RNA sequence: UAGGUAGUAGGUUUAUUAAGAGUUAAACCUAGCCAACGAUCCAUAAUCGAUAAUGAAAGUUAGAACGAUCACGUUGACUCUGAAAUAUAGUCAAUAUCUAUAAGAUACAGCAGUGAGGAAUAUUGGACAAUGAUCGAAAGAUUGAUCCAGUUACUUAUUAGGAUG
RNA sequence: UAUUUUAAUAGUCCUGACUAAUAUUUGUGCCAGCAGUCGCGGUAACACAAAGAGGGCGAGCGUUAAUCAUAAUGGUUUAAAGGAUCCGUAGAAUGAAUUAUAUAUUAUAAUUUAGAGUUAAUAAAAUUAAUUAAAGAAUUAUAAUAGUAAAGAUGAAAUAAUAAUAAUAAUUAUAAGACUAAUAUAUGUGAAAAUAUUAAUUAAAUAUUAACUGACAUUGAGGGAUUAAAACUAGAGUAGCGAAACGGAUUCGAUACCCGUGUAGUUCUAGUAGUAAACUAUGAAUACAAUUAUUUAUAAUAUAUAUAUAAAUAAUAAAUGAAAAUGAAAGUAUUCCACCUGAAGAGUACGUUAGCAAUAAUGAAACUCAAAACAAUAGACG
RNA sequence: AAUAUGAAUUAAUGCGAAGUUGAAAUACAGUUACCGUAGGGGAACCUGCGGUGGGCUUAUAAAUAUCUUAAAUAUUCUUACA
């Protein structure tokens, strides 16, 4: 769901601007993968399962009887009075999906513009969804895989 | 505008390029016959007695033209070559007559910017 | 003020900062590119020590607003590599610098 | 604010004032006269320090900034002279300290306003002869000569080729006394090249910058991850810089590891020649689609970028 | 818009109304 | 230009062609088909490139010149040869000119050139020497294709004096 | 003891700024004229016409006619521009979660309930639409009783009504049309237009819980319905107000503002038309973002009103903005629809469609110009 | 049937100074302006019904105030009494 991803991107933007430390995003495989990639690359302090009221300290089993009341809880970082996650926005909008071949991905990382997509800036990563998995664009190039560019997070 | 509207036609407007010499029919110049020679008063704030000629081009459309220089031999039934350009002060005239072309002689005793007005180079060698 | 420069030559990455009615789009440049920017920005850069840049000004082109916007953009819009690495917990490497190293 | 400004000297000079109406002189002309000094019956401006040519291997270039425009010096005493009220010349009241000590970089800089231009060093005839022998007589590699003497491979190849020309011009006894005087005069005009000295030696680790290495790239990796030049080569898809340095070291004609036998696998047929035939034909195999003149090609004859070339005899031919 | 262009449009509408009122007879004649 | 279509959409058979096909001719059925993402109608235009101009680029313009494709050889229809022509053939119809007054001949969108139109675009030139094309067993013959030259600053390039003073 | 001769004549545009060109001088004086834009010339002309000097391009220079580039890495409260409102069809528009396959961001199958709905129970409301049935005070007209000479309006008078019954004012009796006082905030409800004297019939609307369903949703070209006041077509009614008209006033005039008589209209039934400063000058929907104060509803912890969640309003942080300011948005994002590309011409002409008509919808081009427009600042003026 | 070119006399509109007739708008513009619509007038405009503020948010008092050791004690205290 690209609508949910766009909503989370705006939500993370707002929370970082008001400088809160804990935040909630929906429970979905796409969101979990997106958040965990952010967490690996160093934009989130901690990722946790949990309900609508707060993160769960102990192990909890997710069931249809409680699927509705599940939200992932993310922790944003700050440093030298500047949020680390400044801007995060989509590339492939829900109305215009972008599926780039691997060569175009390499061209994007090189510095050229493909499909009116601004190139990869320093301290930036473009997440790509290939075969139901979200990964950094460099990993897709190395893995030779192909897919749609999803978002930029700076 | 939604991309659905862009694909339906919406987008930046192409910069309009209106021709300032419509009656020339996309030609650098055209012949004509001076039906009348008139002196008109410039619009404010300029004040002068500007010499203009009413000319009928070969297309079949009459246009107003401005005779430049100091002293002209324009008169009725004079074959002149009308070009582009507009006399800004006079409202309505949007063409110029090429001095030195046709029966319109050049500017007498013109010694600077001759080609713009029509004049052989004095040798004096 | 103090303006961070990449290799004392150019800005870090691209900047798309907006000052009131002035849309500053600035992008980095190759070594030996020259200041291919608007004259106001060119003067600001030449006095600030920036030598290679490229950009375009959109919407309002008021000179004074442009000058204020570009100074601010240099100051805060851009971020240095070291600061990103520290706040990220990751390592950013300049391929150009490490290709020509020993 | 732009205006036309006559190029009056920046340094102060005496300006003509009340003058006879029948002189018709200009401040620029009197500035030149003050700078050159008197012209003698032979037409020589002996006073000017730049009239002569140095013979001490130290170039004598213009230093207008350091000498405040005082270009006059005694030909023999080599001491400053300036105009006085009486119109004569003599020692200045004080000594100019800036002229006293000049950095070597300034000595080698010919133009005051360009500190990035320096004059190369003239190699001694002995060094050229030694290079020639070692390349030819000793049968060594130009790479070795470059490494020992610090010169470039193109330079050493040029040295040997020019020395061969000099020998040919010598055994014909064609070089006249005038050429020898020219060489002697110009030899003492520029510094000699001392292979021992490090700062005169030219760097041999110079590589042309490929277009791709001039483009900035950045990777975000685990901090612990070691990144080296070879990984940069892989990500930039270029040969490692050290390897490119090694490759260009072998392109010299006399350099080690050189071979140009690539184009020896094309079928070429020479046609038979009979008596009375003024020409012979060579037939070189060329695959269809790769040979011949294109149909519908571009005609740049009437355009600004028309191709102009030269044939073997040197005639300008529209290629 | 302001009261400037509003005044201009008002006058144009008024003139059009009067012009169409005077030409009532001609309109009727031309339309039978 | 808001409704259009009536061989129109489809099905079955027969007829010509080497061939399918309402492409054409004949018979019988079904009631369809296109259309506000623009039908039908009207006006305009020869189309394109690995061609020319421009821009950082996506693009935008021209279609002169090199090449590719289409249509025409004053206008319209028909016919024999062939695999292919509605042929620059012929017939017929139409227009203008000429002499031979005849089911007469020609139509400079082949070269050169003339009058007009226009702001504007060239010689009523030399040779088949080279590359091709046609006829001929061959010798050879023809070639305004083609190769050259002339007019034109329309375009591009080179040159159109250095040192001293 | 030599080995032919021998030179070199560039034009064209500009010098106020955009735009490189400071060495000054003369002629004309809003004339002659120059000009791509701003503009120069009425005695200081760096701009016209020239001399000196200078700056470009160069066998070319200039000018005209054309092509490309020069800003959408845009906007619609106040500057061009949200449709009057909603319902809804197509959409080659967008749109939930898990798992398994494939030809992989798409499809198929299964499963799930966070969107979206259906039905019951519990609690509060008497609002909106339609149709009936009633109430209130006045106003005008007529009549009577007494009762006088003046009454009515205006800044002041006259036009219209008085001692001819005899007014005006007061108190009674009758008829009629229209409207709805506090409450009152149009609060609130309604899709908008609208909506507050009372009762009744029909229809719709809120929150919580239980169950049910299973992505059945959002937007919505075209289309459909409703749409103030004025206007028109028939039929009833016409008290008061009141275009037009006629009189009286002020003014030099007064085709008006003030006063009198006052027709259409204004009122009910059935219709036509579908327009407004139809305005929040702000289309609908979804996720999210920091505080405060006041009301409304829900929940039992209570001991007898403290505590948490929703909505509205008002003031703000951040953000946005040309600023004034917005502040569940005019902020951060996503989706869909409508509209804008300088002013004047012009929502005009022509055509078409629809109406009984007034008219409504659609909707150009020619001529002219370097204008035109919003926010805010400082004066001057009232 | 469509298209184009004319057509007596005639309706808009633009342009240049330019006088005549009023004073309609900007301030409370001297009758608040404007939107829709109907009627009237030499011309702006006037009047009638509803709507908007792109005018009144320009918003700013009916009023009354109190008792514990008044100091031999708080008011001082500069790292030590605690
Ligand atoms: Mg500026
Ligand atoms: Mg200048
Ligand atoms: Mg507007
Ligand atoms: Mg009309
Ligand atoms: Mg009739
Ligand atoms: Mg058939
Ligand atoms: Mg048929
Ligand atoms: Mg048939
Ligand atoms: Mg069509
Ligand atoms: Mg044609
Ligand atoms: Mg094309
Ligand atoms: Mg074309
Ligand atoms: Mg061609
Ligand atoms: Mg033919
Ligand atoms: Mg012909
Ligand atoms: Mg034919
Ligand atoms: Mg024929
Ligand atoms: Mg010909
Ligand atoms: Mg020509
Ligand atoms: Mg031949
Ligand atoms: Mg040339
Ligand atoms: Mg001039
Ligand atoms: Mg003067
Ligand atoms: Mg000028
Ligand atoms: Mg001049
Ligand atoms: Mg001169
Ligand atoms: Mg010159
Ligand atoms: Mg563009
Ligand atoms: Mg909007
Ligand atoms: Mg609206
Ligand atoms: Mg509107
Ligand atoms: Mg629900
Ligand atoms: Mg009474
Ligand atoms: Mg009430
Ligand atoms: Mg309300
Ligand atoms: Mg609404
Ligand atoms: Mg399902
Ligand atoms: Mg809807
Ligand atoms: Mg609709
Ligand atoms: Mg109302
Ligand atoms: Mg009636
Ligand atoms: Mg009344
Ligand atoms: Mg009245
Ligand atoms: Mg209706
Ligand atoms: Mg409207
Ligand atoms: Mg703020
Ligand atoms: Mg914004
Ligand atoms: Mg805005
Ligand atoms: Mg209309
Ligand atoms: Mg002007
Ligand atoms: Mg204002
Ligand atoms: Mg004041
Ligand atoms: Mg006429
Ligand atoms: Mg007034
Ligand atoms: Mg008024
Ligand atoms: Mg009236
Ligand atoms: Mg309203
Ligand atoms: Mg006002
Ligand atoms: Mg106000
Ligand atoms: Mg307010």
């Amino acid at each position: 769901s690209l609508v949910k991803l766009a909503n989370t991107c705006a939500h993370l933007q707002n929370c970082s601007k008001v400088r809160v430390a804990l935040t909630s995003i929906p429970y979905t495989k796409l969101q979990l993968q997106f958040a965990y990639n952010l967490y690996q690359q160093g934009f989130l302090s901690s990722l946790q399962k949990g309900s609508t009221m707060g993160p769960d300290k102990d192990f909890v089993e997710v069931t249809p009887d409680n699927i509705s009341t599940r939200r992932l809880w993310v922790g944003l970082k700050y440093r030298d009075n500047k949020p680390v996650l400044s801007s995060c926005k989509l590339i492939s909008k829900p109305n215009s999906r972008i599926h780039l071949p691997m060569e175009d991905m390499k061209k994007l990382c090189s510095g050229v513009t493909i499909r009116n997509i601004k190139p990869l800036q320093p301290g930036e990563l473009i997440l790509v969804r290939a075969h139901n998995n979200i990964m950094d664009i460099n990993e897709a190039i190395s893995k030779k895989l192909d897919g749609e560019v999803l978002c930029r997070v700076k | 505008a939604t991309l659905n509207q862009i694909k339906r036609g919406s987008g930046p407007p192409r910069r309009k390029k209106i021709s300032t010499a419509p009656q020339l029919d996309q030609c650098p110049q055209r012949k004509g016959v001076v039906l009348r020679v008139m002196v008109l008063k410039p619009k404010k704030p300029n004040s002068a007695q500007r010499k203009a000629c009413r000319v009928r081009l070969t297309n079949g459309n009459v246009v107003s033209a401005y005779i430049p220089g100091e002293g002209h031999d324009a008169q009725e039934h004079s074959i002149v070559y009308v070009r582009g350009g507009r006399c800004q002060d006079l409202p309505g005239v949007k063409y110029h007559v090429i001095r030195g072309a046709g029966d319109l002689s050049g500017v007498v005793n013109r010694i600077s910017s001759r080609s713009k007005y029509g004049a052989k180079k004095p040798s004096k060698s | 003020k103090e303006i961070p420069r990449y290799e004392n030559r150019t800005i870090y990455g691209d900047i798309d900062f907006r000052y009131h009615g002035v849309k500053l789009h600035l992008r980095s440049a190759k070594p030996g590119f020259g200041l291919r920017v608007n004259h106001v920005i060119f003067e600001i850069c030449e006095c600030a020590g920036i030598k290679d840049l490229s950009g375009k000004v959109y919407k309002s082109r008021n000179d004074m607003n442009i000058a204020k916007g570009t100074i601010e953009a240099f100051t805060k819009a851009q971020k240095t590599l070291d600061e990103v690495a520290l706040g990220r917990g990751k390592k950013l490497v300049d391929v150009r610098k490490v290709y020509y190293s020993s | 604010f732009s205006r036309r400004r006559i190029a009056y000297p920046f340094y102060p000079f005496k300006k003509l004032g009340r003058q006879h109406p029948k002189k018709h002189d200009t401040n620029l002309k009197t500035a030149m006269r003050q700078f050159l000094g008197p012209k003698n019956y032979k037409g020589e401006y002996v006073m000017n320090k730049y009239f002569t040519v140095p013979t001490n291997h130290v170039p004598n270039y213009i230093k207008p900034d350091l000498e405040r425009g005082q270009s006059l010096e005694h030909p023999v005493t080599k001491k400053p002279l300036q105009l006085r009220y009486d119109g004569t010349l003599g020692p200045p009241p004080v000594e100019n300290k800036r002229l006293q000590n000049i950095f070597k970089d300034r000595l080698l800089q010919p133009f005051p306003s360009n500190p990035h231009c320096k004059t190369n060093y003239v190699l001694s005839p002995q060094l050229k002869q030694s290079i020639f022998e070692e390349i030819t007589v000793e049968g060594l590699s130009a790479q070795q000569v470059s490494q020992k003497y610090g010169l470039k491979i193109p330079r050493v190849e040029a040295i040997v080729k020019l020395v061969s020309v000099e020998n040919s011009w010598n055994r014909r006894n064609r070089v006249s006394s005038d050429l020898k005087t020219m060489d002697e005069t110009l030899y003492r005009m520029f510094p000699v090249f001392d292979s021992d000295a490090s700062f005169k030696r030219e760097n041999l680790s110079e590589i042309p910058v490929p277009q791709k290495t001039l483009a900035s790239r950045f990777l975000t990796i685990a901090e612990s991850e070691p990144f080296g030049p070879v990984d940069a080569a892989h990500v930039l898809e270029l040969e490692p810089a050290v390897e490119t340095l090694r490759n260009l070291s072998t392109v010299g004609e006399h350099s080690s590891g050189h071979q140009q036998s690539t184009n020896k696998n094309t079928k070429v047929i020479y046609g038979e020649l009979v008596e009375g035939e003024r020409s012979q034909y060579k037939f070189t195999n060329a695959k269809v689609g790769k040979v011949g003149y294109r149909y519908g090609s571009g005609n740049r004859d009437n355009k600004k970028d028309r191709r102009i070339g030269f044939n073997k005899l040197g005639q300008m031919v529209y290629i | 818009d302001s009261v400037m262009r509003k005044r201009k449009k008002k006058m144009k509408k008024h003139k059009l109304r009067k012009r169409r009122k005077r030409e009532k007879a001609e309109r009727r004649k031309l339309s039978q």
